[PDB]
RNA sequence: AAUCCGGUUAAUAUUCCGGAACCAGAAGGUGGAAUCAACACGGCAACGUAAAUGAAGUUGGAGACGUCGGCGGGAGCCCUGG
């Protein structure tokens, strides 16, 4: 497992061909953790504000087989 | 006359330079004139120095007696490695 | 207290056995079997170990990147920086008595 | 009877124990570079050779034919350290450690690890502290007289080789062993000769000395030269016996 | 034509390798 | 009477360029608000030029025939003086101390030097300092 | 304190093996367990290892020298390196 | 050379399931670098990086090593306050 901080980083690796499915977790300190399956890793992206987890949900390419956990 | 009295007295009034280091960067600068090299030195750091003296027109003493021996001529209570002389003071080491 | 087994059908405290206690994320106390230290690579003239080098087993070394095995230098990776300098010094100067020495000689 | 221990010491359990050592210590082979002039090897390594009391020297040279370097394994001579030149042939300097002839040596050095014959690499004076003197030489069909370690005499051809200097490992016999331990510790490395156990407290099937209602030979240990095994046990061949007090 | 430089070999005693010559008469055939 | 002088030859012992052969443009023994000491400014090769017979052509020579240098300020600690020394006829003032902070400064300082180092070797008055230090 | 009247680094061996033998030994380790100074270093710093080998320590002069079974250099061979070194001046000159 | 956790059977688990990894071998889609000419830079050095061409031949290192005694650190266990 692999850790991200870069959101446009995310977003990239998300829009790369590997990336399959993509998991959210919600934690009860407010935070949302974005989980990215590709190929060979998973990708965890941790998000505090929930303003920001709006808006990156939005840009997220629709396209991508996103699921609640 | 013998050079362990000069040596003593250019220690009394002269110039006088402690180990490796300190001489490579008189014989550097230039402000050298006499170089004494003990008998337990390193080959290839004998060869550096003599090196270094012929570049810089210094002259070459490889006295006998070992660093041990340096130290105690030179009136210090540690070994002495090479003694670089830069001002001879009122003597005839040079 | 919780007591271990070992994991393996190798039933000796060999160097091949070495293990570790871990805490598994179920309260279970159980051994977790390790391979041995690595080595870092030693100086071929003096015998020290290089810097700037990690510590692995032979075959973890082919994994590497080539800058991470090696020292920026001539030698690098074989040889320690004073022993480098050492052996420029060395050879310039005997070169220089080869020359010198032919010098005389006509 | 029976076979005795000396018998039995023809091989298997009694064989040299020769795992650690770290090679065999011939000097090097004769060739074109050693017969016509010298040539300079550098010594890397001073080691401890497990069952022998000397320490050995790997000295590395370059092969005169091909790019390559080849290590030997002198015999360290006393005053020999690791990074020092050593100088092998007819041309080489009187000077400790270096390798020359025995016929192009002066009278009355010091030598060690000669050479019976050209090119036998090493024969006489390899034993910790133990060196041969060269008495004399003889032109005429070129033989070179030496003294052995035993005192000896021996002519040996004036083309075989020798180490100048004394073997390295001092005088190891001048301290106490003091312990049973200690013999056993010696021995481990070498063969399986220790403990001994004596005859005569033996019985008649396993020694010539065994048996008897006291512990005695009750023949004379001075045996023949011309005994056969099983029999040749004692003092074989003794010219002499007892305390001496004064002779040559 | 400055930059052809002759580079000789002793070839002496312990000089340098020596050139692949001619072993014809020390074969062990 | 300077052991290290501009226009001499010396060989380098420590950094990434150990063994090379450099030529000293300024030998500043005192030191500005940086680098306040003894230190030197050195041109050196870092690939020295292959050698080349009388049987190759004229491309493959001129392939072979080139050097890359190096300009870097280096202690006095770590320099081997020789006295070969070097003409130093371009080499003179056109590089300078304030030519070590941009790194476009750097390239055209060391394709100047590159410049010079090839003319010199073409025709070579020095071939000790184009030969690599074999170590 | 003196802790030994005579006996000094043989306390180890007790009251066995004989006083003699524990004399001959006491003199022998003394000889063995002694910082030596190297030849080429001037420190005292060589120590024995293995019944031959000397070795000292430090940045440089890391040198082995091949000496006796306990101490550096031997009086035997003191002795034959002052009479090589006398033939060897008798041949050349 | 390289695997861990949790769960599962009446009986198998580092082997099955779920999740998350690692090694070796085979072929070879990008990509930055550098080239209008040769195969990168930085640090006064120890040395560092995301790559940073390298055939033989040679050399060096790892594998690779005894025993005892004290000292210091870590993991697990023990103990203890809420
Ligand atoms: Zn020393």
């Amino acid at each position: 497992p692999r850790q991200i901080s870069d959101i446009k980083q995310f977003l990239e690796i998300a829009r790369r061909k590997d990336a399959t499915s993509a998991r959210i977790k919600k934690n009860t300190n407010k935070d949302v953790k974005f989980k990215l399956r590709c190929s060979k890793y998973l990708y965890t992206l941790v998000v505090a504000d929930a303003k920001k987890a709006e808006k990156l949900r939005q840009s997220l390419p629709p396209d991508l087989t996103v699921t609640e956990v | 006359d013998t050079i362990n009295a000069k040596l003593a007295l250019t220690m009394k009034s002269g110039k006088y330079v402690l180990g490796y280091k300190s001489t490579l960067k008189t014989l550097r600068s230039g402000k050298a004139k006499l170089i004494l090299i003990a008998g337990n030195c390193p080959p290839l750091r004998k060869s550096e120095l003599e090196y270094y003296a012929m570049l810089s027109k210094a002259n070459v003493h490889h006295y006998a007696g070992t660093n041990i021996d340096l130290g105690t001529a030179c009136g210090k209570l540690f070994r002495v490695g090479v003694l670089a002389i830069t001002d001879a003071g009122d003597s005839d080491i040079l | 207290a919780q007591r271990v087994t070992y994991r393996r059908r190798l039933a000796y405290n060999t160097r091949s056995n070495k293990t570790r206690i871990i805490k598994t994320p179920g309260n279970n106390i159980r051994y977790l079997h390790i391979k041995k230290l690595g080595t870092i690579p030693r100086c071929g003239d003096t015998g020290v170990p290089l810097q700037g080098i990690p510590a692995l087993r032979p075959r973890e070394f082919a994994r590497l990147s080539h800058n991470q095995k090696k020292v920026q230098r001539a030698y690098g990776g074989c040889l320690s920086a004073n022993a480098v300098k050492d052996r420029i010094v060395r050879a310039f100067l005997i070169e220089e008595q080869k020359i010198v020495k032919q010098k005389l000689k006509q | 009877g029976r076979v005795i221990r000396a018998q039995r010491k023809s091989g298997g359990i009694f064989q040299a124990h020769t795992r650690l050592r770290k090679g065999a210590a011939q000097l090097r082979t004769l060739d074109f570079a050693e017969r016509h002039g010298y040539i300079r090897g550098v010594v890397q390594k001073i080691i401890h050779d497990p069952g022998r009391g000397a320490p050995l020297a790997k000295v590395a040279f370059r092969n005169p034919y091909h790019y390559r370097t080849d290590v030997e394994t002198f015999v360290a001579t006393e005053g020999m350290y690791t990074g020092q030149f050593v100088y092998c042939g007819k041309n080489a300097a009187l000077t400790v450690g270096n390798v020359l002839p025995v016929g192009e040596m002066p009278e009355g050095t010091i030598i060690s690890n000669v050479e019976e014959k050209a090119g036998d690499r090493g024969a006489l004076g390899r034993s910790s502290g133990n060196y041969v003197i060269i008495v004399g030489h003889d032109v005429d069909t070129g033989k070179t007289r030496v003294k052995l370690p035993s005192g000896a005499k021996k002519v040996v051809p004036s083309s075989a080789r020798g180490v100048v200097g004394i073997v390295a490992g001092g005088g190891r016999i001048d301290k106490p062993l003091l312990k049973a331990g200690r013999a056993f510790h010696k021995y481990r490395v070498k063969r399986n000769c220790w403990p001994r156990t004596r005859g005569v407290a033996m019985n008649p099937v396993d020694h010539p000395h065994g048996g008897g209602n006291h512990q005695h030979v009750g023949h004379s240990t001075t045996v023949p030269r011309q005994s056969a095994p099983g029999q040749k046990v004692g003092l074989i061949a003794a010219r002499r016996t007892g305390l001496l007090r004064g002779a040559a | 034509n400055p930059l052809f430089v002759s580079r000789p070999r002793s070839f002496g005693i312990g000089q340098d390798i020596q050139p692949k010559r001619d072993l014809s008469r020390f074969v062990k055939w | 009477v300077k052991i290290l002088k501009p226009g001499k030859v010396a060989l380098i012992t420590r950094g990434r360029f150990a063994g090379k052969k450099v030529v000293i443009l300024q030998a500043i023994d005192q030191g500005s608000k940086s680098h306040p000491f003894g230190h030197a400014v050195v041109a050196g090769v870092e690939r020295y030029p292959l050698k080349v017979t009388k049987s190759m052509g004229a491309k493959r020579i001129a392939r072979r025939s080139r050097v890359k240098p190096f300009i870097k300020v280096v202690n006095y600690n770590h320099l081997m003086p020789t006295r070969y020394a070097l003409e130093l006829d371009n080499l003179k003032g056109l590089i300078t101390a304030d030519t070590f902070k941009e790194p476009t400064q750097r390239s055209a300082a060391r394709k100047t030097v590159k410049k010079t180092f090839e003319e010199k070797y073409q025709s070579g008055k020095s071939a000790w300092f184009f030969t690599p230090l074999r170590f | 304190t003196k802790r030994t009247k005579k006996v000094g680094v043989t306390g180890k061996y007790g009251v066995r093996y004989g006083a003699s033998l524990r004399r001959d030994v006491r003199k022998i380790e003394v000889q063995q367990h002694s910082r030596y100074q190297c030849p080429f270093c001037g420190r005292n710093t060589v120590k024995r290892t293995a019944a031959g080998i000397w070795c000292c320590n430090g940045k440089g002069c890391k040198k082995v020298l091949a000496g006796g079974a306990w101490t550096v250099t031997t009086a035997a061979a003191t002795s034959a390196r002052s009479t090589i070194r006398r033939l060897r001046e008798m041949v050349e000159v």
